[PDB]
């Protein structure tokens, strides 16, 4: 096949590679955690407009997605960079739910790439934001002439991101600044946010909210629970501690992290040993074995009978006998009838 | 008091200010990292804290701008210097921080505070509560406690004739405070300049508070005099970070042992 | 080649050591100073 | 006076340590890691990101091809050059000057 | 990455070239070895007695005080060129 | 000038075009005036 | 900006390739002066043409 | 444009491989003029007649 | 763009406003204020060794 003709001569040819599949999956992540409300950050009476900036903290939670589709009025999940499928159990570091209430007319310009009026003024809106949108059905709720949710229309000028305006300055056009009068050029934010029924199919301010993300910069903070299983030892398996995927044989070893210190590395810059998330012991890291398979046959011509050559592998790892879980299914090779010979 | 100013003066820092970048261990190679890092022989402040006038206070805390870190440093023979607040402009309007060692506890208490115009402590507890909580007098909101134990485990008790090196590095980015600290014993007993030796500047703890801090100012401890509120003699170093491009050897047991940079000669960035 | 800064020019002629370019050399001889000839 | 043996174990050493050190580019994707860039991003998108990082690296072994089949070149003349001075000064007396 | 596998299919044939131009290199390589030193269809051996002429022949022949029958400059050579070879071990038991 | 700019510049060589010129008087001189005997050893 | 530096880099490596490939004619060339420079200028040469 | 540095960083270290490169075979032409070249130790003169 | 003004010897038609090179980059321009042309070349640019 791999030469693509019906006739060999004699030699010695690469036709593939072997290699062993994990075997299990171990998982271990810290049994310290705190129950996460998703929807519990606010508590009040009546809400706040964005001025306020006020919340409470959440942090070291579950934050398992189920409890957001639990919510009945829960509706925005979705992220538009990532897929919720894998968000389903990705892990975040200091995620909190920010609490300001914008009208949400523009879909487009909350979401990355877009940039307007609102965010030259308001509140900027870069075109490189790693927080996600997440929006419910509370409109009815929080919205309501009635002036009370105030929004700065007019600033300066544009602003830097997380420059949000909280003390009112307003523009100033001339010699002398504006001192108690709504003057021509001068406008204060003092006007009605539209509350008015005549745009009953939506103009009312909707709660948008965007959380900020961290990606593994720090050890998981917040994330849902899986299910914790006891390490292995000498065994190709798929390894997930501190959430990190990976496949390899766990072993003890014997690099003395200091305290501080979680990982290890090597001169190739990839990862050779681990400290156990639960446990103060220390493992390195290593793949299963692997290598190259050389065919040896006298010809086509003359007979069938090969011979098979494995590099760099010693005859007891990796003998006729295994089919438990391997590659090369029907590569059994028969059996020790014909010795195996070790060579350099 | 009505005290007179000091000149501040300026001393080589040699080879200091290097602390463990990143957390991964990794020996025996030479890794290189760009991050802000303390330059080679750059000027380092060396306020004298000593008896003012014979037993007159001084105004040996200035309101140092923060800008990017700090390196301050120590050479105390005993324990005179606690308190590191950071303020925009040191007043009940703006969030403050403060690094006290009351008893055994760092405290770490992030609210807004009146503060006084020249904050002291006492090392020496008052007799009968102290006192000595008069830096500021009201509190006004809070969001953020940390109670654990004192970053200080420097101890006097076994004898003198040993005075301390307390090294600290106060880096705020990104809504982040991280602290790294070492502590190295002194031989001789003069003070103009730090011995030459390499040391690392293991990390002890990170805080996750975004406050904007665009000064640095400190803190001193004095009981009594035993005219004035006076204690003994001390000495503190602040020195200035900014980035550069640094490379690191790595020794088998995985500590740094020695660094150099790639900006302070010729000989340096052919290396 | 350019402009070299840091070495004295020599009037001797030696065996080339460090080749500067142009037929001109660099060496570390005799107190102890880096010369180009 | 051995350096001509060294020079060639030197190049091959330099040649493999770049080779192996050129995994970790970005090459302009989001993140030079496979797991995370599986994980972190949507099927649409994932392809071109993965593609990128194919071709890079396939670039990367082009060129380490390359650059060996070039000193093969020399190392074989050299080779011959050798054969050549065995088989005419062991085995015979040279007229040859120098 | 099982899903990379699918992915690399697609870009045709780019790792059959590479394969076949390493070995090339590799059979080159042994036929260079080949060409230089295998020269005599015959094994000829130094007689007993040393002396030739007055000649010291010592330093050159080999010696069977030794498990490799190499003479005292060739052993210097390798002393002096074993600070970078290939490995001398391939069996991967050592690799951890 | 010759190109010059995007970062393309030419090293000049090592030896000059009169040191070149010295060696083959050198040789010339040799070779007339010893024949083939400088080649080998004193001329 | 990517792409433009995605196609400088191509040409640049191109360029550097025939450089190199070209400095393996060069070295024979200067090789066989030098052979041809020792054999005929040094001495008297049997070899035919 | 320093931007456009900014944006070729990431692409790893493309241009130390190609200044190595180039230096070898700069160094090899030196090498290449002075096997040919210098093939005597003294500079021998001619007699003035 | 950055570079060394200085004066021109260029004959600019009347009309004429660019001037090009063989590597077809900027190597002249018309003056806005004055009908003097001028020369545009890159200050100094090399490489160290040490
Ligand atoms: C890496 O760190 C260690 C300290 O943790 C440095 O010192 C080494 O410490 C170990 C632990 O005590 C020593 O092992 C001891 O050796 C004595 C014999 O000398 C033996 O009687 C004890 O029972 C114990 O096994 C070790 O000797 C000591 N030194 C070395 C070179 O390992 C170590 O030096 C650090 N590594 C380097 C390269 O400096
Ligand atoms: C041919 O050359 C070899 C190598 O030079 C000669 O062998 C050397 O002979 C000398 C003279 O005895 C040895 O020096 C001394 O040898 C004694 C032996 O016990 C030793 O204890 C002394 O410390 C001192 O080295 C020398 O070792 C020896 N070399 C070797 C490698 O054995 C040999 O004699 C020469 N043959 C003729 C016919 O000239
Ligand atoms: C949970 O994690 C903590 C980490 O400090 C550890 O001390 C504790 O033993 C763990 N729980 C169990 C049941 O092992
Ligand atoms: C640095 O310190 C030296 C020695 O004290 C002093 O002469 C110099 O003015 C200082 N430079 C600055 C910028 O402070
Ligand atoms: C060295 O040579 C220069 C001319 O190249 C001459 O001006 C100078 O005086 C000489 N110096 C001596 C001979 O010490
Ligand atoms: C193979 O056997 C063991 C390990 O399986 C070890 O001695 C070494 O790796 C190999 N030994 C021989 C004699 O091939």
């Amino acid at each position: 096949c791999t030469l693509k003709s019906f006739t060999v001569e004699k030699g010695i040819y690469q036709t593939s590679n072997f290699r062993v599949q994990p075997t299990e999956s171990i998982v271990r992540f810290p049994n310290i955690t705190n129950l996460c409300p998703f929807d519990e950050v606010f508590n009040a009476t009546r809400f706040a407009s964005v001025y306020a900036w006020n919340r409470k903290r959440i942090s070291n939670c579950v934050a398992d997605y189920s409890v957001l589709y639990n919510l009945a009025p829960f509706f925005t999940f979705k992220c538009y960079g990532v897929s919720p499928t894998k968000l389903n159990d990705l892990c975040f570091t200091n995620v909190y739910a920010d609490s300001f209430v914008i009208r949400g007319d523009e879909v487009r310009q909350i979401a990355p790439g877009q940039t307007g009026n609102i965010a030259d003024y308001n509140y900027k809106l870069p075109d490189d934001f790693t927080g996600c949108v997440i929006a419910w059905n509370s409109n009815k709720l929080d919205s309501k002439g009635n002036y009370n949710y105030l929004y700065r229309l007019f600033r300066k000028s544009n602003l830097k991101p997380f420059e949000r305006d909280i003390s009112t300055e307003i523009y100033q056009a001339g010699n002398k600044p504006c001192n108690g009068v709504a003057g021509f050029n001068c406008y204060f934010p003092l006007r009605s946010y539209s509350f008015r029924p005549t745009y009953g199919v939506g103009h009312q301010p909707y709660r948008v909210v965007v959380l900020s993300f961290e990606l593994l910069h720090a050890p998981a903070t917040v994330c849902g629970p899986k299910k914790s299983t006891n390490l292995v030892k000498n065994k190709c398996v798929n390894f997930n501690f501190n959430g990190l995927k990976g496949t390899g044989v766990l072993t003890e070893s014997n690099k003395k992290f200091l305290p501080f210190q979680q990982f290890g590395r090597d001169i190739a810059d990839t990862t050779d040993a681990v400290r156990d998330p639960q446990t103060l012991e220390i493992l390195d890291i290593t793949p299963c074995s692997f290598g190259g398979v050389s065919v040896i046959t006298p010809g086509t011509n003359t007979s069938n009978q090969v011979a098979v050559l494995y590099q760099g592998v010693n005859c007891t790892e990796v003998p006729v006998a295994i089919h438990a879980d391997q590659l090369t299914p029907t590569w059994r090779v028969y059996s020790t009838g014909s010795n195996v010979f070790q060579t350099r | 008091t009505t005290r007179t100013q000091l000149p501040p003066a300026y001393t080589n820092s040699f080879t200091r200010g290097v602390y463990y970048p990143d957390k991964v261990f990794r020996s025996s190679v030479l890794h290189s990292t760009q991050d802000l890092f303390l330059p080679f022989f750059s000027n380092v402040t060396w306020f004298h804290v000593i008896s003012g006038t014979n037993g007159t206070k001084r105004f040996d805390n200035p309101v140092l701008p923060f800008n990017d870190g700090v390196y301050f440093a120590s050479i105390e023979k005993s324990n005179i210097i606690r308190g590191w607040i950071f303020g925009t402009t040191l007043d009940s309007k703006t969030q403050s921080l403060l690094i006290v060692n009351n008893a055994t506890n760092v405290v770490i208490k992030v609210c807004e505070f009146q503060f006084c115009n020249d904050p002291f402590l006492d090392h020496k507890n008052n007799k009968s509560m102290e006192s000595e909580f008069r830096v500021y007098s009201s509190a006004n909101n809070c969001t953020f406690e940390y109670v654990s134990q004192p970053f200080l485990m420097d101890l006097e008790g076994k004898q003198g004739n040993f005075k301390n090196l307390r090294e600290f590095v106060f880096k705020n980015i990104d809504g982040y405070f991280k602290i790294y600290s070492k502590h190295t014993p002194i031989i001789v007993r003069e003070p103009e300049d730090l011995p030459q030796g390499f040391s690392a500047l293991e990390p002890l703890v990170d805080l996750p508070i975004g406050i904007n801090i665009t000064r640095f100012q400190t803190l001193l401890a004095l009981h009594r005099s035993y005219s004035g509120w006076t204690a003994g003699a001390a000495a503190y170093y602040v020195g200035y970070l900014q980035p550069r491009t640094f490379l690191l050897k790595y020794n088998e047991n995985g500590t740094i042992t020695d660094a150099v940079d790639c900006a302070l000669d010729p000989l340096s960035e052919t290396k | 080649a350019g402009c070299l800064i840091g070495a004295e020019y020599v009037n001797n002629s030696y065996e080339c050591d460090i080749p500067i370019g142009a037929g001109i050399c660099a060496s570390y001889q005799t107190s102890q100073s880096i010369i180009a000839y | 006076a051995l350096g001509k043996l060294q020079d060639v174990v030197n190049h091959n050493a330099q040649a493999l340590n770049t080779l192996v050190k050129q995994l970790s580019s970005k090459f302009g994707a989001i993140s030079s890691v496979l797991n995370d860039i599986f994980s972190r991003l949507d099927p649409p998108e994932a392809e071109v990101q993965i593609d990128r990082l194919i071709t890079g690296r396939l670039q990367s072994l082009q060129t380490y091809v390359t650059q060996q089949l070039i000193r093969a070149a020399e190392i074989r003349a050299s080779a011959n050059l050798a054969a050549t001075k065995m088989s005419e000064c062991v085995l015979g007396q040279s007229k040859r000057v120098d | 990455s099982t899903e990379c596998s699918n992915l690399l299919l697609q870009y045709g044939s780019f790792c059959t070239q590479l394969k076949r131009a390493l070995t090339g290199i590799a059979v080159e390589q042994d036929k260079n070895t080949q060409e230089v030193f295998a020269q005599v269809k015959q094994i000829y051996k130094t007689p007993p007695i040393k002396y030739f002429g007055g000649f010291n022949f010592s330093q050159i022949l080999p010696d069977p005080s030794k498990p490799s029958k190499r003479s005292f400059i060739e052993d210097l050579l390798f002393n002096k060129v074993t600070l970078a070879d290939a490995g001398f071990i391939k069996q991967y038991g050592d690799c951890l | 000038c010759a190109q010059k700019f995007k970062g393309l510049t030419v090293l000049p060589p090592l030896l000059t075009d009169e040191m070149i010129a010295q060696y083959t008087s050198a040789l010339l001189a040799g070779t007339i005036t010893s024949g083939w005997t400088f080649g080998a050893g004193a001329a």
